[PDB]
DNA sequence: TGAGGTAGTAGGTTGTATAGT
DNA sequence: CAACCTACTACCTCAT
């Protein structure tokens, strides 16, 4: 028998409403039919509607909107509906859904102007309630309400295209692994050789004052000119610890615990970074928690490195790409490189106002996406590298810390579908 | 080359027993879980504050679309989605004229400027509920614009408008944080909105342009406001869909008191969530928790028991029995002296685990092909007690990211206890969906720590309060 | 003087265009 | 105060 209910809609201005009602209705016990539900490759697109409107369609719904009247297909779908309205001879076979407010009485199509309309402008429900009372005032064959059938189309119709595919893919990280450390970390009982008044950043080599010692990767004979009276020191007074015992958790003592050593190694890497940086052709930017390192304008050819831009302008302002390093030991001995954007007025002279540096960084930074962050970050560390893949961080005249610019990748499954 | 695991986006259920993935999409399709039928609106504001409230409440019956509907779906209408009807002519009004504003607001000192205006609303709100027997589901506060700019710290009142001087120099203060505090002994639900939000068309700058550009996002606003309003009236729109029942989530909160001489005094709070997220908040008493040497907050074995029990026994009344699993979320790692305070009161049956969720700066993950970042749900498991989770990044249904750059994961470490880590992750993810004050696809931080600081700022604003266990809808 | 860390503020605009060296 | 996220300062602070 004729039970299927059609909904003829204005595409694509008012496709939003049909998506709201058809799913609402199929769960309320109705077997509905509309051209939003079926994806058609078949050469006969009209052959479906002209058939499904004539024998099995019980009511016809047309959206009386601004673009409802004007669209070609909409008034042509309606043709058969007023043709069959003469067959069963029912005055209210065709019922409109008035959704636009601006349409006066004049602009509405004369086929439907005099027809018993339904106001949806005030509340979409308050019309829907006024509509399905007529569905009860005329006996429309409808099954009891079951919303289990409602969203099964929703997962198939709209959510089917936009869901978690099973495509495997690789992601690149900003964790940069350490090639090799020096062999051992040595401590020196300097006592009176190092003055209480001497700060260790001046040392020209990485050094952290300990309770009685000064920890360093460089050997005790490395800095004598910066700090004299070291020449009296003997090598047997130093307590030495192998590096690979520390990160392997094997070492723990009563005078120093390994979790304390692990805190020392981080600070030495950073000081090692800053020192080697002044050898590497970058201006520094004084931030709160670290120093930032960026490239001056024109210090590379056409401000591009490996066809990758690293320096551009925004409006009058000149923006550069920058980085800031840091250490971490778990899970792996790695070097963490964060990205930053510095702003210059002419290419060389920083903008002193911090207010501009942040408020104009997001004005630019929001514009970038996955491609441009990885492209400019992974290009910048290649620039700081000394040979091909490696970076030489000088922590001794003969003991160095080597870092690989190729960040460790992450494999994964179930990638999203890229638009 | 280490690989990550996908934590499948868990689902939330809706009315009629069917569950979905987006709380905005399913609501129009199904509606809220338990449904009340009447919401009388209690208004407190100026005359202009009325029609601004009248016109907008008149407009949420009408649909308002977004600029990119594919990314934040449309709003059909209140009566259409939630079933409850919200009428404009159903207004209970207690007026606070602008004439009362200028007298009580024009003060030299910010604290007496804020306190006197907070004083004005408390009497007009409490007495409006006391005298009139009218059951008001929620009381709505329409704060005029000229108060928001003038009633915070670091925003002094000009040397011109003043009409009463401060009587001693300066030798909390935020309004909606302070007003919310003196309405805690009176379990009365409140929602504060400025005139700048509902009527952004009127207040312009010099250039003839709106001060706050909502033209693109006018639809999504109907989602945030009209969802959070329905909740405080007494109806929870959605549970979480699939859960092993009998599980508890406790969210820890400290807050250092800057006004005290000791750098350890803090007002502690413990927020519990179950499946619903209506939840309950149990106030912990004040004591020395800030360790200024090490920097982290820690509890004293006395308050941990008086807080877990006052919390857990209320679960013995919420469900008829004791909990089987309890997960404790917090910002800092746990030392040993604190956990023996918890293990001592915990039933011998109940397994207990503490979890450290830090928004640290450990890793970004740059997708190797294309301008779009990795999709939410990837998670690096480093060891069997620590793991990385991407709460931000790309969302496949939405076709837009949630972070406007390469996302930042949150670091989850099982500091105490021992548990299957992948089960915490599949559960921590599900604690993102649950956020009533805004209907969004997901949060970045789980909901157990979402309002940590906003809860903390309520307790410290009034010290003499004895705040009992109260639901969350009285705190938001 | 720097150490680390935590909680106060500030600013931007609702986000993957399309003309054109 | 619609709200999220994500950056970054200077401030008050204690400790070494």
């Amino acid at each position: 028998m004729r039970n299927k209910i059609f909904i003829s809609h204005a595409t694509p201005e008012d496709d939003d409403f049909t998506r709201w009602l058809s799913l609402k209705l199929i769960g309320l016990g109705y077997e509905v039919w509309c051209d939003i539900l079926f994806l058609d490759k078949g050469v006969d697109f009209w052959s479906t509607i002209e058939k499904e409107i004539r024998e099995n369609t019980c009511k016809f719904l047309i959206v009386s909107s601004t673009a409802g009247n004007k669209r070609e297909g909409v008034l042509k779908e309606l043709a058969v509906a007023t043709k069959v309205k003469k067959h069963l001879q029912d005055d209210m076979f065709i019922i409109p859904l008035a959704i636009d407010e601006n349409l006066s009485y004049d602009d509405i199509n004369i086929e439907i102007v005099r027809l018993n309309a339904i106001d949806f402008k005030k509340s979409w429900a308050k019309g829907l309630q006024d509509l399905l009372d007529a569905f009860e005032k005329q006996n429309v064959p409808k099954k009891p309400p079951d919303h289990s059938k409602s969203n099964l189309l929703y997962q198939q119709i709209f959510l089917h295209d936009k869901q978690a595919i099973e495509k495997e893919e690789t992601y690149d990280s900003n964790w940069f692994p350490i090639i090799s450390f020096p062999n051992e970390l040595r401590f020196h009982r300097y006592d009176w050789r190092l003055p209480k008044q001497f700060d260790v950043r001046t040392l020209a080599f990485p050094a952290i004052r300990y309770k009685e010692y000064l920890c360093t990767f460089a050997w005790e004979y490395d800095f004598i000119h910066q700090l004299p009276k070291t020449e009296t020191y003997n090598g047997q007074e130093s307590i030495r610890i192998s590096t690979s015992d520390i990160l392997s958790g094997r070492y723990d003592t009563d005078f120093i615990r390994n979790y304390e050593c692990q805190r020392l190694i981080v600070q030495l890497i950073n000081k090692a970074f800053e020192l080697r940086m002044k050898d590497k052709n970058v201006r520094e930017y004084q931030m709160s928690k670290t120093f930032a390192y960026w490239i001056e304008k024109g210090k590379l050819e056409k401000d591009k490195f490996e066809k990758i831009k690293l320096v551009g302008k925004q409006k009058n302002k000149y923006w550069h790409f920058g980085i800031s390093a840091a250490g971490k030991l778990y899970p792996s001995p790695v070097l963490m490189v964060s990205s930053h954007i510095i702003f210059t007025m002419d290419g060389i002279n920083l903008i002193k106002s911090k207010s501009i540096q942040h408020s104009s960084r997001r004005k630019q930074g929001k514009n970038w996406w996955n491609d441009k962050w990885r492209e400019k970050l992974l290009a910048f560390i290649r620039f700081l590298s000394d040979d091909q893949n490696a970076i030489y961080l000088n922590v001794g005249s003969e003991e160095k810390i080597l870092i690989s610019n190729k960040p460790l990748k992450f494999f994964g499954k179930m990638s999203y579908v890229t638009p | 080359m280490k690989e990550l695991i996908y934590i499948e986006e868990p689902s939330i259920l809706f009315a009629h027993g069917q569950k979905c993935t987006d709380p905005r999409d399913g609501l129009a399709l199904f509606g809220p879980l338990n449904q009340i039928y009447g919401i009388k609106s209690g208004v407190v504001g100026t005359q202009k504050g009325l029609q601004i409230f009248k016109s907008y409440l008149d407009k949420i019956q009408k649909p308002i679309y977004n600029h990119n509907n594919i990314t934040r779906p449309m709003f059909p209408g209140f009566e259409a989605v939630f079933g409850c009807k919200w009428e404009s002519q159903n207004i209970v009004f207690k007026e606070i004229t602008d004439e009362e504003i200028r007298r009580y607001l024009f003060n030299a000192s910010t604290h007496k400027r804020t306190y006197d205006l907070v004083t004005l609303f408390n009497d007009k709100i409490i007495t409006a509920n006391k005298n009139d027997e009218e059951r008001v589901d929620v009381w709505f506060v329409i704060v005029p614009e000229e108060i928001y700019k003038y009633c915070r710290p670091n925003s002094v009142l000009p040397n011109e408008l003043v009409q009463t001087k401060s009587l001693i120099s300066k030798s909390d203060a935020q309004f909606h944080d302070q007003l919310k505090a003196r309405l805690l002994e009176h379990t009365i639900p409140t929602q504060i909105l400025r005139e700048s939000t509902l009527a952004w068309r009127d207040f312009k700058n010099t250039f003839g342009a709106p001060i706050r550009d909502f033209s693109k996002i006018e639809g999504h606003l109907a989602w945030t406001i009209s969802t959070a309003a329905y909740y405080k009236a007494g109806g929870k729109p959605w549970k979480l869909g699939d859960i092993r029942p009998g599980v508890c989530y406790l969210g820890l909160v400290y807050k250092k008191i800057e006004k005290s001489k000791n750098p350890q005094n803090a007002c502690c709070a413990a927020q519990m969530f179950l499946d619903n997220g209506d939840g309950t908040v149990f106030k912990g008493e004040v004591g020395p928790w800030y360790n200024p040497e090490k920097g982290e907050y820690h509890l004293k074995p006395k308050e941990a028991k008086a807080l877990l029990t006052q919390a857990l026994e209320s679960y013995k009344e919420q469900n008829k029995s004791y909990p089987k699993e309890v997960f404790i979320h917090a910002r800092t790692r746990f030392n040993d002296e604190e956990w023996n305070a918890f293990n001592e009161v915990t039933p011998k049956n109940t397994n207990l685990v503490g979890v450290t969720i830090t928004k640290s700066k450990p890793l970004k993950l740059y997708k190797t092909e294309g301008a779009f970042p990795i999709m939410r749900g990837n998670a690096y498991i480093v060891d069997e007690k620590k793991a990385f989770l991407w709460t931000l990044g790309f969302v496949p249904k939405l076709q837009s990211t949630l972070s406007m750059e390469v996302p930042n994961p949150i670091f989850i470490e099982i500091n105490k206890g021992e548990a299957e880590i992948q089960q915490v992750l599949k559960d921590i993810l599900a604690l993102t969906k649950l956020n009533y004050n805004a209907c969004i696809y997901a949060d970045g931080e789980p909901v157990t720590l979402r309002f940590a600081n906003k809860i903390g700022e309520i307790l410290t604003a009034s010290t003499e309060i004895k705040t009992p266990p109260l639901a969350f809808k009285y705190y938001i």
